[PDB]
RNA sequence: AAGGAGGUAUUC
RNA sequence: GCUUGAGUCUCGUAGAGGGGGGUAGAAUUCCAGGUGUAGCGGUGAAAUGCGUAGAGAUCUGGAGGAAUACCGGUGGCGAAGGCGGCCCCCUGGACGAAGACUGACGCUCAGGUGCGAAAGCGUGGGGAGCAAACAGGAUUAGAUACCCUGGUAGUCCACGCCGUAAACGAUGUCGACUUGGAGGUUGUGCCCUUGAGGCGUGGCUUCCGGAGCUAACGCGUUAAGUCGACCGCCUGGGGAGUAC
C-alpha cells in the first residue's frame, strides 16, 4: 500500500473540531483496512504570510498507509470542507514513526 | 510497469521452474502482458508520444523473439501463440 | 489639518521621474510632489537633485499636519532614489524604517521588446 | 565549504525542520546558492524542494513583504 | 482609561496605561461582533486607545482590559430582537463535515447540525445542495449567549409526510403498499412518499419471505407500530 | 530589505546599512534585467559565453602561477 | 562610476 | 552444442522524460470604492497620448489571463524537436551491485511508418501582457525604417492540417583497439569514519593535451587516430533547389 504524509491546516475558529476531524479521518482510513503510523497535532501556529486574511492556523500532521482510493476520497473532503484552509498530501517511499521537529 | 508480483506469476506459468526467467516463452509472455496493460493507458492519453515510443520497442521486440522461436522450435511457437492469444 | 506625527513617505523612483507621496499609516495621502512639477524638464527631470527638490516641496506642503516621525518606502530603480531619503531626513523628520518595496514578478508577464537604437 | 548534510549523512532534508532551513534562506527569503553555502548538489536539490514545500504550507515566507 | 499599545499579540493586545503598567486586551475583548479580526488590523503598536479596566490581577501584575464595553454586544441585541423560535435568514459562510456555520446580522455565527436538513437524504446530496455563500432561512432553535453559539434549524420549515402519515393512519389501520425491497429478515414496503413500512418475514406469510414477496408486489399489511428512531413502520398481515 | 533604525546610530549609518542590504538582495540588477524581453536563445547564449570566458580566465591564471614571466 | 585587497573563496 | 554479443528476472538510485488533474505566491491589466491634487507618460530633445467628468501616486476589495523570481549549475533528463513553481494519478527510458536464466535470439536499413521548434491554415473557445499589419508623433535631403504613443491577427486552450529551421557538434548508426591530466554529475566496494579522510571500481559529461591524423585551422579514448559492417550523399560558380 502506498504511504502518504498528510498535512492540513484547519481554520483557527474550529480548533475545537480538530479532535473530531482527526477521529473521523482516522476511521475513514482504518475502515479501508489502511494503517496510521503517525499522528501529530502541532496546534495553533503563526503563519508566515496571511492565508485568506488569516494568521494563526491550526496544524495537523498525519502519516498514513492506505490505498489510493480512500486517499482520493479524503482529498475531495478537504476541498469541500471550508474549515481547512490548505492541505497537502505527499507520497513517501517508506513509513515514518518518529517525532517531527515541530513536536521536539 | 509490470508489478513484482505479476512478473513472478507469469514466470511460473511459462517456465520450467521458478528461476527460468529468461526463456523465450517467459519473455514473450511478459512483453504481451505489459503491452495489453498499456492499451488502457493510451485510450485516455493519445498525446503521450514519449511513452508510446517505449511501447513500440516492446511490440517490436516481441516480434523478434517470436521469429526466433518459430525458427528454432515451431511446436513451442504454435503452442505459445495459441496460449497467449496472438496472431503470428 | 489634523495632527498625526507618524506617517509613511512613499518614494516612486522611476527612470524618468521621481514622485514623492506622504501618507498616514492607513494609506490616505496627505500631499505629493514630483520632480517634473518642481521646475525640471527632460534631461534635468531625471536627476538626483530634482528628486531632492521634490522631497523639499512635499515636506513643505505637508507640515500643516505636524508629522514628526517618518517611514520611508523606496520603489523603483530611479535616478535619485536616495536624495529623497536624505532630503526627508534634513527637512526635520525622524526616519524610523527604510524598506525597499520594488515589485519583482516571480516570472510573470512578458516585458516589452528591446530597443534597437 | 563543508556541506553540512553530507557530514551527518542525512537521507532527506525533511521540509518540516524549519530551524535548519532558516540557515539556507536569506533575509529577503530567497534561497542561498550552493556556491555560497558549500552544500553538495544532490542535497541542494532536496533543500530547494523542501523550502518550496515549506513556503506552500506557510512555514516559511516567499518574500519579506507579504504584509 | 487611555493607554498606548506597547505590544500586539494574536491572543491579546498590550496597552500601557501607566508608566510600568501594561494591561492585556484580549482579542476576545477587542470586538463583540467579529471574534475573528486579528489585532494587527484594528490597532497598531504605539496607538493611543481608550480602554476600560475590567479586572486587575495584583498578584500576577496583569490587568484585563475591555475595549468590549465601548462597543455593543450583538448577542444582547439579538436576544432583545429575536425570541426563541424566530426565523432568521443568513448566508452560509462555510460548510463543514459536521454542520453549517451561518452568519446572522450582528456578526454572529449560527451552527446548524446536519441532522436537521432532511429526514431521508443520506450524506451525499445534502452537501451538493448548498454552496458556500448561499442564503438559507432557519429558525433559531436555541441561543447560548454564555457559549456564544446559536443553534439554527431547518426541520421546522418542512412538514414531514411521515408525521402526517402516522397521524392519518392510527395504530391498527390496514395499509396497502408496494414492496421496494425484499430481505431474508423482512420486506421493505413503501406506503407513501418518504414513508416506508417494514413487514417482517415472520409476519409476511416459511423461512424466507422471498418465496412469498417479490420486489414490486403490493402487500396489504396492518400498521402495528412506528419506530420514530429509524422511521420504521412495523407491519403485520 | 527592511531596515530598522537603531538608537544612537547616525543617519549616515542607517543609509549605509540600507544600501548594503539592497545590494545583497540584488534588486536593481533584477529590475534592469526585466526592463526588456530577452529571447531564450539570447539568454542561453549569453550565459554560455560568460562560462567560457570565466573558465578561460581560470586556466590562464593557473598558467601564470607557473610560467616564468620574470 | 573611480581606487585598494583577497581569492576563484571561502573553513574562519 | 557453447557463453563472451544481445536479451530476461531479483534490489536500489538519480532525473525540467511524457500525458491528465489540482493548487500557490509574486507581478502586470481592468473594475469598485477611500485619501488627495495638477500633473503624468515618453525621449538624445520633443510631440502624439492620458488627466480637473479628478489622472498619475497611495490604500482596500474584486475579476481575469499568462508565466513560474531565488534554487540554477559548459548541472540533469530525452532519439531528435525539446523539457523549469508545488502536489497527486497514469506512464517511458537509463544506470549500479550480486546472483540466476535464455543460448547468437545480433548490427545496419532502400521503400514504408511515426515523431518533429517557430511561423502559418481550419473549426470552436479565450484574451492579462506582448505585438506583424495598421493609425498617429517625431528624426531625416527623403524614412513606406530604426525611436515614441496606441494597436488587430497571433501568442494561450481543444481538435485536425502543415512538415520546414544555422532542425548545428555544420561531425550517420553499430563494434573493437591506442599514452596522460584537471574537473562536474550519478552509483557502488574497501580501509582507522579517527572529523566532511584514504584507496578502488561502473555510467554520463566539460576543458587541456601526446602519438597519430589534417590543406590548414584543429581533432585527439565522447577522435577528425587504427580498423571492420551497413546506409545516405558529392562531382566548377551562376542559372537553380528554379522550370516541367
Ligand atoms: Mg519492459
Ligand atoms: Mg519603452
Ligand atoms: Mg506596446
Ligand atoms: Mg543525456
Ligand atoms: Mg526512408
Ligand atoms: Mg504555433
Ligand atoms: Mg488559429
Ligand atoms: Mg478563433
Ligand atoms: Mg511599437
Ligand atoms: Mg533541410
Ligand atoms: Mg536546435
Ligand atoms: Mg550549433
Ligand atoms: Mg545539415
Ligand atoms: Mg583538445
Ligand atoms: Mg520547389
Ligand atoms: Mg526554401
Amino acid at each position: 500500500m502506498r504511504h502518504y504524509e498528510i498535512v492540513f491546516m484547519v481554520h483557527p475558529d474550529q480548533s475545537e473540531q480538530v479532535p473530531g476531524m482527526i477521529e473521523r479521518y482516522t476511521a475513514a482510513i482504518t475502515g479501508a483496512e489502511g494503517k496510521i503510523h503517525r499522528l501529530e497535532d502541532w496546534g495553533r501556529r503563526q503563519l508566515a504570510y496571511p492565508i485568506n486574511k488569516l494568521h494563526k492556523a491550526h496544524y495537523v500532521l498525519m502519516n498514513v498507509e492506505a490505498p489510493q482510493e480512500v486517499i482520493d476520497e479524503l482529498e475531495t473532503t478537504f476541498r469541500f470542507n471550508d474549515a481547512v484552509i490548505r492541505s497537502m498530501v505527499m507520497r513517501t517511499k517508506h513509513a515514518v514513526t518518529e517525532a517531527s521537529p515541530m513536536v521536539k | 510497469s509490470l508489478s513484482t508480483e505479476a512478473t513472478a506469476k507469469i514466470v511460473s506459468e511459462f517456465g520450467r521452474d521458478a528461476n527460468d526467467t529468461g526463456s523465450t516463452e517467459v519473455q514473450v509472455a511478459l512483453l504481451t502482458a505489459q503491452i495489453n496493460h498499456l492499451q488502457g493507458h493510451f485510450a485516455e492519453h493519445k498525446k503521450d508520444h514519449h511513452s508510446r515510443r517505449g511501447l513500440l520497442r516492446m511490440v517490436s521486440q516481441r516480434r523478434k523473439l517470436l521469429d526466433y522461436l518459430k525458427r528454432k522450435d515451431v511446436a513451442r511457437y504454435t503452442q505459445l501463440i495459441e496460449r497467449l492469444g496472438l496472431r503470428r | 489639518r489634523k495632527q498625526v506625527s507618524d506617517g509613511v513617505a512613499h518614494i516612486h523612483a522611476s527612470f524618468n521621474n521621481t514622485i514623492v507621496t506622504i501618507t498616514d499609516r492607513q494609506g490616505n495621502a496627505l500631499g505629493w510632489a514630483t520632480a517634473g512639477g518642481s521646475g525640471f524638464r527632460g534631461s534635468r527631470k531625471s536627476t538626483p537633485f530634482a528628486a531632492q527638490v521634490a522631497a523639499e516641496r512635499c515636506a513643505d506642503a505637508v507640515k500643516e499636519y505636524g508629522i514628526k516621525n517618518l517611514e520611508v518606502m523606496v520603489k523603483g530603480p530611479g535616478p535619485g532614489r536616495e536624495s529623497t531619503i536624505r532630503a526627508l531626513n534634513a527637512a526635520g523628520f525622524r526616519i524610523t524604517n527604510i524598506t525597499d518595496v520594488t515589485p519583482i514578478p516571480h516570472n510573470g508577464c512578458r516585458p516589452p521588446k528591446k530597443r534597437r537604437v | 565549504k563543508f556541506c553540512r548534510f553530507t557530514a551527518e549523512g542525512v537521507q532527506e532534508i525533511d521540509y518540516k525542520d524549519i530551524a535548519t532551513l532558516k540557515n539556507y534562506i536569506t533575509e529577503s527569503g530567497k534561497i542561498v546558492p550552493s556556491r555560497i553555502t558549500g552544500t553538495r548538489a544532490k542535497y541542494q536539490r532536496q533543500l530547494a524542494r523542501a523550502i518550496k514545500r515549506a513556503r506552500y504550507l506557510s512555514l516559511l515566507p516567499y518574500t519579506d513583504r507579504h504584509q | 482609561l487611555t493607554g498606548r499599545v506597547t505590544n500586539l499579540t494574536d491572543y491579546g493586545c498590550f496597552v500601557e496605561i501607566e508608566e510600568g503598567v501594561e494591561g492585556l486586551v484580549h482579542v476576545s475583548e477587542m470586538d463583540w461582533t467579529n471574534k475573528n479580526i486579528h489585532p494587527s488590523k484594528v490597532v497598531n503598536v504605539g496607538d493611543v486607545v481608550e480602554v476600560m479596566v475590567l479586572d486587575i490581577d495584583e498578584e500576577r501584575r496583569r490587568i484585563s482590559l475591555g475595549l468590549k464595553q465601548c462597543k455593543a454586544n450583538p448577542w444582547q441585541q439579538f436576544a432583545e430582537t429575536h425570541n426563541k423560535g424566530d426565523r432568521v435568514e443568513g448566508k452560509i459562510k462555510s460548510i463543514t463535515d459536521f454542520g453549517i456555520f451561518i452568519g446572522l446580522d450582528g456578526g454572529i455565527d449560527g451552527l446548524v447540525h446536519l441532522s436537521d436538513i432532511s429526514w431521508n437524504v443520506a450524506g451525499e446530496e445534502a452537501v451538493r445542495e448548498y454552496k458556500k455563500g448561499d442564503e438559507i432561512a432557519a429558525v433559531v432553535l436555541q441561543v447560548d449567549a454564555e457559549r456564544e453559539r446559536i443553534s439554527l434549524g431547518v426541520k421546522q420549515l418542512a412538514e414531514d409526510p411521515f408525521n402526517n402519515w402516522v397521524a392519518l393512519n392510527k395504530k391498527g389501520a390496514i395499509v396497502t403498499g408496494k414492496v421496494t425491497a425484499v430481505d431474508a429478515k423482512g420486506a421493505t414496503v413503501e406506503l407513501a412518499d418518504g414513508v416506508e413500512g417494514y413487514l417482517r418475514a415472520s409476519e409476511a406469510s416459511v423461512e424466507d419471505a422471498t418465496l412469498v414477496l417479490s420486489v414490486g408486489d403490493e402487500v396489504e399489511a396492518k400498521f402495528t407500530g412506528v419506530d420514530r428512531k429509524n422511521r420504521a413502520i412495523s407491519l403485520s398481515v | 530589505p527592511v531596515i530598522k533604525v537603531r538608537e544612537n546610530e547616525p543617519f549616515d549609518v542607517a543609509l549605509r546599512r540600507f544600501k548594503r542590504s539592497c545590494e545583497k538582495a540584488g534588486v536593481l540588477a533584477e529590475v534592469r534585467r526585466r526592463e526588456f524581453y530577452e529571447k531564450p536563445t539570447t539568454e542561453r547564449k549569453r550565459a554560455k559565453a560568460s562560462a567560457v570566458k570565466r573558465h578561460a580566465k581560470k586556466l590562464a591564471r593557473e598558467n601564470a602561477r607557473r610560467t616564468r614571466l620574470y
